């Protein structure tokens, strides 16, 4: 009765929001810059190998000073590392070693990791006694945290395997927003340059759009045929990219609420691990479990580059806040710092 | 050359 | 007494055996080499063992044409000693890696626990360290005492031990004695009985470790226990016959032999030699090309 | 040379960091990793008790060597996005209750657990320390019940031991890669005490079979 | 089933507030996407590499 | 945080004294120490530097073969021993903490200080010893380098410190403008590497003391003479 007619009205619905899609599609990306140029042929060096961790690494987070990183892996440790020099800062012994993201708060005060203990730490690197310390253990969360990131000194964005997210206040330790909606595990968060906003890509294959302080998902994104385990924000807050395992990135416009545009290619059949954008988001950088990350052209679809080297999978990406550089994080406990 | 053998070879024992 | 000659069919049979020798084994231990240098544990004695084997066998050639100039050496002082250095350190390098080999692997094998500390401190780099310097310490007297010249009973140009710098006419028979006693002791009656007892109990574990009611377990029991085999057994092989004639020959000027005795082992002795090149051409098969996983990374590095 | 003062100091900082980073990799390096899975309400508390909200860590010594038991259990999320970071794990120690082979099916959905782990691509290399559980209560249960609940091809007498050899055989037979890994497999009970033995003694051989492989032995 | 309905109330909600939104043309949205990356291509050291003497990781 | 000296009083010319310093509070072994000793009547003078691990020591030409530095870690205690001590060696020591990375705030917290009495450097020029000065009005205090402290790095390694009458030195800027923590924003420094200023934008009354420069470009560390503000 009651349940017919509501899941009716959502199948109604779901057309309504399909047509108007249709109606809003009047061309593709590739017709509009079919005919701006191609950027060529990107190629890039490796400027720094950052020698260290000895486990698989699975996070790194870039500072707000596009010098100084987090990286985070399986050893117990998240390392700071002088990305210019290649000296080591910081060496963080961690409660729990399974740690699968760690960020870097935009003051550089803080830096927080975590994973399969389902906590997300926030340490202070900023003490009167010189060493690093946990300051909050942010529990709550019931499935192991796939990705963290910063707003503020005082609040941080997580994401579980329990298919939510949350907003933290970390002063008191407090869950001040979840943001529930998903069906499957939430794999990575990506902020709104603004943070008023931000994204998630979750094991449904959808991704979403989150707000910050209303609480609600403002869209849901679909398009990808399997898990969704990174995503990032276009420069400009209006579009995003995510990375799927199904070898495809996918560029979605929130303003038309309509993915725009494909990347993939018949040589690239396997998953993708993490996704981020050059300065002019005129690149679009991914990596991959064959080792290696390609630089999209992000406008045409065409591979602009191969940033090869790694002796395992990448696991992660990060592009400095001034565009001079692209580090690579992979399995095989190195860093890569690009250009 | 005291050894019978020093010569025609690499083997300077 | 006896007329002491040489086989005339040496002539041309050892200088192409030093070719075919030097061919085979460069290509092995430069496969080798390259694979490990330029891509597990004792991957440092692999390389350390391709780099030995790979430099003492480089240098037959330059032996291959003094031998079919009819021992005459157009090369000069230089290269006698050096030549005959490398070539000699190499022997104490090529079984010191062998013999690094068989230590690491039954500290690795046998007590995996009790062993793990000790492993790490006195293998890998220590091990290969030491091994390098001391047989450059071994052979120092080959790169001083070994000269050119051109005796009058010949009119040719050979590389030769004198000994006139270090020995009186009371005592050049026993440096000679020294050198090659000690050379043997130190080059294989102490190295081969520190493989023969570290692949013993390398060859003691697997058997308990590998049950025979499984085809699985019985399949590799079988070959991980017929290579210790081939590896212990190649390098008494290999190695023995050089290392038994050496000894006997020089006995032979303190014993009474039947001077044709000694005849024979004058003629067989440059083919005993030419039997440790077969080592340093079957080390690359034997240390690092075993293993599958590596079999097929190098034939992915080569195309 | 060329570095400041302050820059010389903070190279020193790296490198003893570096220092310590490779001591505690060291460390690290010669203690024994073992992932513990099992169906729920396995005897998964039984053996934790004898070798004795994420991860819960058990650490324990035996004979000088140092272990540490990862339990993933309430970890109720989508295994293919997290069981990955347990590759390179020495054992996996596997709990099967005896005692549910009347009880989809439980003994089922614990064998389509153990094929799913079993010959899962991140764990090709990786063998299993299989511990059947409360085999006093189905020494019991099995004179009362068949095993051909569960098994309805099962030809044998209801009694404990062509019973529980017929169960552990047929886990066995989900090893699809048996020249790979080996399954080391143990019967217990709520009193027997030697769990912490047949742990001990099962990754001994694993490590013994590890280094022959990276010894190049093979 | 009170828990079904509950939910499929949630899934009813929440699809109304996304198709009762403000949408703009794709052809726009590309626009602005690729007048964004025009106009700040000069800023991007990947995309335009900087000389030597400009790289921090020289 | 606290660091306490101890172990001054008398000695005789010629003689020997050891002087400790007692952390506590802070991560010890994490930071390098040093040693500064301050004349009676006369400006800061550094003495010796031991670096955290005791990887790297650094003395002063004025005590090598004399001093000796040495760090306790598992006590969390600082030591100088101190041999053939001369007249010239009578001084206030203070044991100072200074830990070096990307970023960090050496010679931040300095201890209180013991007594002790016995019966190619870059100069740093101060050349105004006291600026009578009034409270609400703002004060600037020169330094001048006779070398560029600006390295190729892009830091200019000065330190500007504050010793208040009855007070240890305390750290007001590191590295020319990096105002150091705990300290009021009323505190700018900018320079051109050889010429700096400190800029006072309302002096108080708390604010009255000597202001030392301090480069920490090479070794030995020197200090300015220091400016007295007359309040």
């Amino acid at each position: 009765s009651e349940l017919d007619q509501l899941r009716q009205e959502a199948e109604q619905l779901k057309n309504q929001i399909r047509d108007a899609r249709k109606a809003c599609a009047d061309a593709t990306l590739s017709q509009i810059t079919n005919n701006i140029d191609p950027v060529g042929r990107i190629q890039m060096r490796t400027r720094r190998t950052l020698r260290g961790h000895l486990a698989k690494i699975y996070a790194m987070h870039w500072g707000t000073d596009s010098r100084l990183l987090v990286s985070a892996s399986q050893d117990g440790k998240l390392i700071i590392w002088d990305s210019y020099t290649t000296n080591k800062v910081h060496a963080i012994p961690l409660r729990s070693s399974w740690v699968m993201t760690c960020a870097y708060a935009p003051s550089g005060n803080y830096v927080a990791c975590g994973g399969l203990d389902n906590i997300c730490s926030i340490y202070n690197l900023k003490t009167r006694e010189g060493n690093v310390r946990v300051s909050r253990e942010l529990a709550g969360h019931t499935g192991y945290l796939s990705c963290c990131r910063f707003l503020d000194d005082n609040q941080i964005v997580t994401s579980s395997g329990d298919t939510t997210c949350a907003l933290w206040d970390i002063e008191t330790g407090q869950q001040t927003t979840t943001f529930t909606g998903h069906t499957g595990d939430v794999m990575s968060l990506s902020l709104a340059p603004d943070t008023r906003l931000f994204v998630s890509g979750a094991c449904d294959a959808s991704a979403k759009l989150w707000d910050v302080r209303e609480g609600m998902c403002r869209q849901t994104f679909t398009g990808h045929e399997s898990d969704i385990n990174a995503i990032c924000f276009f420069p400009n807050g209006n579009a995003f990219a995510t990375g799927s395992d199904d070898a495809t990135c996918r560029l979605f416009d929130l303003r038309a609420d309509q993915e725009l545009m494909t990347y993939s290619h018949d040589n690239i059949i396997c998953g993708i691990t993490s996704v981020s954008f050059s300065k002019s988001g005129r690149l679009l950088l991914a990596g991959y479990d064959d080792f290696n990350c390609n630089v999209w052209d992000a406008l045409k679809a065409d591979r602009a580059g191969v940033l090869a080297g790694h002796d395992n999978r990448v696991s992660c990406l990060g592009v400095t806040d001034d565009g001079m550089a692209v580090a690579t994080g992979s399995w095989d406990s190195f860093l890569k710092i690009w250009n | 050359c005291r050894p019978r053998l020093c010569h025609k070879g690499p083997a300077p024992f | 007494e006896c007329e002491y000659t040489d086989w005339k069919s040496s002539g041309a049979l050892i200088p192409a055996i030093y070719m075919l020798v030097f061919l085979l084994g460069t290509t092995g231990n430069g496969l080798v080499l390259w694979t490990v240098f330029r891509s597990r544990s004792a991957d440092i004695f692999i390389a350390s063992l391709a780099v030995a084997d790979l430099t003492f066998v480089v240098t037959l050639p330059l032996w291959a044409t003094y031998t079919y100039r009819d021992y005459d050496w157009p090369f000069g002082t230089f290269f006698c000693k050096l030549s005959s250095y490398l070539i000699f350190v190499n022997m104490y390098a090529s079984v010191f890696c062998l013999t690094g080999l068989s230590f690491d692997r039954y500290l690795a094998i046998v007590r995996p626990v009790a062993n793990a500390r000790l492993r790490l401190r006195v293998s890998g780099a220590v091990a290969t360290a030491v091994l390098w310097v001391l047989a450059a310490l071994l052979a120092m007297p080959v790169m001083v005492l070994r000269t050119t010249g051109d005796l009058e009973n010949t009119t040719k140009v050979q590389c030769y031990m004198d000994y006139s710098m270090v020995a009186t006419v009371s005592s050049e028979w026993a440096w000679e004695v020294g050198l090659g006693v000690s050379s043997t002791t130190v080059g294989f009656v102490v190295p081969f009985t520190i493989m023969l007892t570290c692949y013993f109990f390398i060859a003691q574990t697997i058997a308990g470790h590998f049950r025979k009611e499984r085809i699985e377990g019985l399949r590799k029991r079988r070959r991980l226990l017929s290579i210790i085999v081939v590896l212990v057994v190649t390098f008494a092989l290999c190695w023995m016959p050089y290392h038994l004639v050496k000894t006997l020959y020089m006995l032979g000027s303190l014993l009474h032999w039947p001077c044709d005795f000694d005849l024979f082992l004058m003629n067989i002795f440059p083919y005993c030699t030419c039997i440790s090149y077969v080592n340093s051409c079957l080390n690359p098969f034997l240390y690092a090309f075993f293993d599958p996983r590596f079999r097929q990374a190098c034939t992915s590095m080569l195309c | 040379c060329t570095l400041s003062a302050e820059d010389k100091a903070a190279v020193e900082r790296s490198k003893m960091i570096d220092r310590n980073l490779r001591e505690d990799g060291e460390k690290a390096a010669r203690e024994v990793k073992l992932l513990l899975l099992g169906a729920g309400e396995s005897g998964k508390n039984t053996i934790v008790k004898q070798m004795k909200t994420g991860i819960v860590e058990t650490h324990f010594t035996f004979k000088d060597l140092h272990f540490k038991m990862f339990d993933v259990g309430a970890q109720r999320s989508e295994r293919k996005k997290w069981i990955h970071c347990f590759e390179g794990v020495t054992a996996i120690i596997f709990c099967v209750a005896l005692s549910d082979y009347d009880l989809m099916n439980r003994m089922h959905a614990s064998m389509k657990l153990f094929d799913s782990i079993c010959n899962n691509k991140w764990f090709t290399d990786t063998s299993i320390i299989l511990f059947l559980n409360k085999k006093d209560l189905f020494e019991e249960k099995i004179k009362k019940s068949p095993l051909t609940i569960c098994y309805p091809e099962y030809a044998g007498s209801n009694t404990y031991e062509e019973a529980a050899a017929y169960i552990q055989c047929q886990f066995e037979d989900l090893n699809k890669r048996k020249d790979t890994k080996e399954i080391y497999t143990h019967f217990t009970c709520s009193t027997d005490t030697k769990n912490v033995q047949f742990v001990f003694d099962a990754v001994t051989d694993v490590i013994i079979k590890n280094n022959l492989k990276d010894c190049g032995l093979f | 089933n009170t828990a079904s309905i509950a939910q499929a109330r949630k899934l009813v909600e929440q699809l109304k507030m996304e198709a009762n939104i403000d949408r703009i043309k794709v052809s726009k949205a590309a626009a602005d996407l690729m007048a964004y990356c025009e106009a700040h291509a000069k800023e991007d050291p990947l995309l335009t590499p900087v000389p030597a003497s400009e790289n921090p990781f020289r | 945080v606290q660091l306490v000296e101890s172990g001054g009083g008398l000695v005789q010319p010629g003689g020997s004294r050891k002087l400790s310093c007692s952390a506590s509070g802070f991560a010890f072994s994490s930071f390098g120490m040093h040693w500064v000793r301050q004349a009676p009547e006369k400006g800061l003078e550094w003495v010796a530097y031991i670096s955290s691990g005791s990887g790297t020591i650094y003395y002063a030409d004025t005590v090598k073969g004399r001093f000796t530095i040495s760090r306790d870690d598992p006590k969390n205690t600082l030591f100088l021993q101190m041999t053939s001590l001369r007249s010239e060696d009578t001084a206030m020591y203070y044991c100072v903490r200074s830990i070096y990375y990307y970023g960090s705030s050496p010679f931040d917290f300095w201890g209180q200080g013991t007594t002790l009495t016995v019966s190619s450097d870059i100069v740093m020029t101060q050349a105004t010893s006291s600026v009578p000065v009034t409270p609400g009005e703002s004060v600037s205090i020169s330094c001048r380098s006779s070398k560029s402290l600006l390295h190729s790095n892009g830091n200019t390694y000065l330190y500007w410190f504050l010793q208040r009458p009855g007070q240890s030195p305390q750290l007001l800027i590191y590295r020319m403008s990096n105002l150091a923590s705990g300290v009021p924003d009323r505190f700018s420094g900018s320079g051109s590497g050889t010429a700096f200023t400190l800029t006072i934008s309302r002096l108080e009354a708390e604010d009255v003391g000597v202001y030392y420069c301090m480069q920490h470009l090479e070794y030995p560390l020197t200090f300015g003479a220091g400016t007295k503000l007359e309040l």
